DNA sequence: GCATCCGTGAATCGAGGGTG
DNA sequence: GTGTCAGTAGCTGTCACGGATGC
RNA sequence: CACCCUCGA
């Protein structure tokens, strides 16, 4: 659905593609472990924050 | 054997890693000093480990407990140092 | 072997007044 | 002595430049 | 004295 959104633009579909991590559950405790950093974590303890 | 005061270690590297850099942000916001937070952390942990009789039922809230340890050495500060 | 990012620096003197 | 969740503010609205730092 | 403000050639 990304794709299907931000498909008219070839700087997207790159970015995309150079992305590291797939999946809901993964770039979620990329960010959780970017943003607060040290901390266990829980899927539920970044999706709440 | 040895393996038992390894354990010990692991045991509080086990703990550090889940509730440090939470309880940190407790006397942080309570002293707007980071500096001071960092010793509090320390202190509140050493005693911790010193009171074994509150981690041993794992299932009972630690964290909880160290607010209150912290909270209350803030204040200890906070007396007539003014 | 080379782009990134770190650290350095950025006019002179002078008056009064407040707070931590 | 302490014991159920218990969780920063603030902020990027400067810039030119050289060279160690790092991918 | 630490910072802060406002100002003068």
């Amino acid at each position: 659905q990304i794709v299907e959104r931000f498909g008219f633009s070839e700087i997207m579909r790159s970015t995309l593609e150079k992305d590291n991590t797939v999946g809901t559950d993964e770039a979620l405790l990329d960010i959780y472990r970017k943003l607060r950093p040290g901390e266990p974590p829980t899927k539920e303890s970044a999706q709440t924050l | 054997v040895s393996g038992a005061a390894a354990a010990e270690a692991a045991l509080m590297r086990a703990l550090y890693d889940e509730h440090a850099a939470v309880l940190w942000r407790y006397a942080l916001r309570l002293t707007g000093d980071a500096a001071q937070a960092e010793d509090v952390v320390q202190e509140t942990l050493l005693r911790a480990w010193q009171h074994p009789e509150v981690i041993g039922d794992t299932a009972r809230p630690a964290r909880a407990w160290l607010f209150t340890v912290a909270r209350n050495m803030i204040i200890d500060e906070r007396r007539s140092a003014r």
